[PDB]
RNA sequence: GCGCAAGACGGACCAGAGCGAAAGCAUUUGCCAAGAAUGUUUUCAUUAAUCAAGAACGAAAGUCGGAGGUUCGAAGACGAUCAGAUACCGUCGUAGUUCCGACCAUAAACGAUGCCGACCGGCGAUGCGGCGGCGUUAUUCCCAUGACCCGCCGGGCAGCUUCCGGGAAACCAAAGUCUUUGGGUUCCGGGGGGAGUAUGGUUGCAAAGCUGAAACUUAAAGGAAUUUGGCGAAGGGCACCACC
């Protein structure tokens, strides 16, 4: 019978360069000892932060997953994992007498980072419409689904992860895509709900520290 | 005798629906029949908003609401008092109960 | 257990999963990854009648513990994580939550942003209970 | 427990109904001398009215209805 | 005594009564 | 909290909305075949409607032979409940639930309402196609296409009102155009039980499906609606022969 948490160290997080805010919080890890170290008890470690607790003044309901991936010396460096977005944001945009399009890729950028995106959008009624409905039709929303593939598809191929990071920050691509799809059929609520990531290749530092300065 | 216009459900040209489940029961209810209720919630009642609100790290924060949607059987939502029997006259009212408060 | 930080400039983060069914109640509390651990007691810890494990007093009381606790080894700011008991079953959360949480908070630390983690399902397996419902 | 819970003294704002099986206790509005600010609603058994002051062991608990 | 059961015990007639004339060849 | 593997299913969007002869059908993309309606100053010219024999499809459960078995879960094993509980409730759990190949042809398969054709009030919406017209938007000009707005036409799921009319009434714009009884055509019922029972034929591996009586017995069995009464039905109030 003893205490656990006397044999503990707490370390810190960073942000990579494309963040403003560059500390995030602290998280512990026990002590190393013999065959395992603490090195390694960081190493599988995912962090889910929101981007106005990583920014300065954004939307709240957009959030961020990072993961260390090395330490070097109380200080652990963190790399892009994932996009989601709240759950209060994505149960309040979904509303009756409305239908809603769904669209996913499995894009990859110009290194061999293999992503996954997802992103929604919701029929507009307009100012002096009377009619309660307004649905759209199967090939209209064949052609808007299409047009938010190529655009998913269109920016990513020409990039890698720092500047497409930089261009997930806003929804820029939800605005080109709101913007693109108003011919079609006019869409109003316009996210990029999800970014997974399949395919990772061998670690290099050298990234890192261009990721971090 | 025949007690309703229609057959206590939603359905006029179709024959068949899929089967959804209830929540404060478990019977197999169809889905244009079972009585379904949209409710949005706070996660803090008008009590704890101001308990919450001076214990916030950010201030000017909104607090975030509960969304959940209810599928009740007819037994259930009738002994839940969610629907209740009215008049012969009066089955015949399809507005809602009004949104005063 | 102790550090060398600042604590009048800013605060140290943690979070907290408050899992409350319709019989229990959870107060767990991780670091920010969620991996590492610091404290937890249930609602049937507290109350020795296992009637009313979900009742307002003992989630009151084991997040006045958690709260005390996490004062005790120096976590002050904490985000919430709030989950039902999910499925296929109900999503509603139980009747602990709301207590815990204004416990949470009337204790004296800092509260974040809080968040519903309730696993949603898109069309998994079949309810427990037969065709009729449980009859009672 | 390991907890002494100081003592609070509150003073009613108004009266609501009577909850209750038999009506045997009545649901007050009730406010502290201390912060005179937090407001919550007690559950009080017996002949009370708009003025008096109410012992309150514990400050953290809302007010349960008849069940 | 409801049409369905009645039709059960009905058909649990018609297996003996056609067990015991198979069975009496 | 991070990952791996297996099978099932397609929430929210999802509506008195759509398609299909019915059973039925909801992730994205691609391939193949089919169909209703709208438009037509195109073509054939009576090729049409309903249907004994015959023929295709046909919920779930059930059978035979394989692969697979996540969850749920007949039979079964227990724990409570109860006078009893081989029931309601809770923990496990075999066939089954899933796919392929071969069987049966059964549902409150219900709009409890056959199909084709004609006529007889009004109104507001809705899905499709076509037509016309002030305006707004895809940033400021023009044309066409999408998206709104105001209307017309045809087909379809439906809604509100009605001293049209009908009916025992509930109700029905059809269940109307019915003693002022006849547009054409297929199936089917003559009081309640026995009874979908006996026997014969027929289909199926089986479970069973179709056809289908008689003796005997009975003065009622039923449909709609009104009044009372009693609900371990709901909504308001009251009583120290009720309670706190």
């Amino acid at each position: 019978v003893v205490d656990p948490f006397s044999k503990k160290d707490w370390y810190d997080v960073k942000a990579p360069a494309m963040f403003n805010i560059r500390n995030i919080g602290k998280t512990l890890v026990t002590r190393t000892q013999g065959t395992k170290i603490a090195s390694d008890g960081l190493k599988g470690r995912v962090f889910e932060v929101s981007l106005a607790d990583l920014q300065n003044d954004e939307v709240a309901f957009r959030k961020f997953k990072l993961i260390t991936e090395d330490v070097q010396g109380k200080n652990c460096l963190t790399n892009f994992h994932g996009m989601d977005l709240t759950r209060d944001k994505m149960c309040s945009m979904v509303k009756k007498w409305q239908t809603m399009i769904e669209a996913h890729v499995d894009v990859k950028t110009t290194d061999g980072y293999l992503l996954r995106l997802f992103c929604v959008g919701f029929t507009k009624k307009r100012n002096n419409q009377i009619r309660k409905t307004s649905y759209a039709q199967h090939q209209q929303v064949r052609q808007i689904r299409k047009k938010m593939m190529e655009i998913m598809t269109r920016e990513v191929q020409t990039n890698d992860l720092k500047e497409v990071v930089n261009k997930l920050i806003p929804d820029s691509i939800g605005k080109d895509i709101e913007k693109a799809c108003q011919s079609i059929y006019p869409l109003h609520d316009v996210f990029v709900r999800k970014v997974k990531m399949l395919k990772k290749p061998k670690f290099e530092l050298g990234k890192l520290m261009e990721l971090h300065g | 005798t025949k007690k309703r216009r229609n057959n206590g459900r939603a359905k006029k040209g179709r024959g068949h629906v899929q089967p959804i489940r209830c929540t404060n029961c478990a019977r197999c209810v169809p889905k244009d029949k079972a009585i379904k209720k949209f409710v949005i919630r706070n996660i803090v009642e008008a009590a704890a908003v101001r308990d919450i609100s001076e214990a916030s790290v950010f201030d000017a924060y909104v607090l975030p609401k509960l969304y959940v949607k209810l599928h009740y059987c007819v037994s259930c939502a009738i002994h839940s008092k969610v629907v209740r029997n009215r008049s012969r006259e009066a089955r015949k009212d399809r507005t809602p109960p009004p949104r005063f408060r | 257990s102790l550090g060398p930080q600042v604590a009048e400039g800013e605060n140290v983060f943690g979070v907290c999963h408050i899992f409350a069914s319709f019989n229990d109640t959870f107060v767990h509390v991780t670091d920010l990854s969620g991996k590492e651990t610091i404290c937890r007691v249930t609602g049937g810890m507290k109350v020795k009648a296992d009637r009313d494990e979900s009742s307002p007093y003992a989630a009151m009381l084991a997040a006045q513990d958690v709260a005390q606790r996490c004062k005790e080894l120096g976590i002050t700011a904490l985000h919430i994580k709030l989950r039902a008991t999910g499925g296929n079953r109900t999503k509603t959360p139980g009747p602990g939550a709301q207590s815990a949480l204004r416990a949470l908070a009337r204790s004296g630390m800092k509260i974040g942003r809080i968040e519903d983690v309730t696993p949603i399902p898109s069309d998994s397996t079949r309810r427990k209970g037969g065709r009729r419902g449980r009859r009672l | 427990t390991s907890r002494v819970q100081p003592i609070k003294l509150a003073r009613v704002t108004k009266v609501l109904g009577r909850t209750g099986s038999q009506g045997q206790c009545t649901q007050v509005r009730v406010e502290f001398m201390d912060d005179t600010s937090r407001s919550i609603i007690r559950n009080v058994k017996g002949p009370v009215r708009e003025g008096d002051v109410l012992t309150l062991l514990e400050s953290e608990r809302e007010a349960r209805r008849l069940r | 005594m409801r049409a369905k059961w009645r039709k059960k015990r009905m058909r649990r007639l018609k297996r003996k009564r056609r067990k015991m004339r198979q069975r009496s060849k």
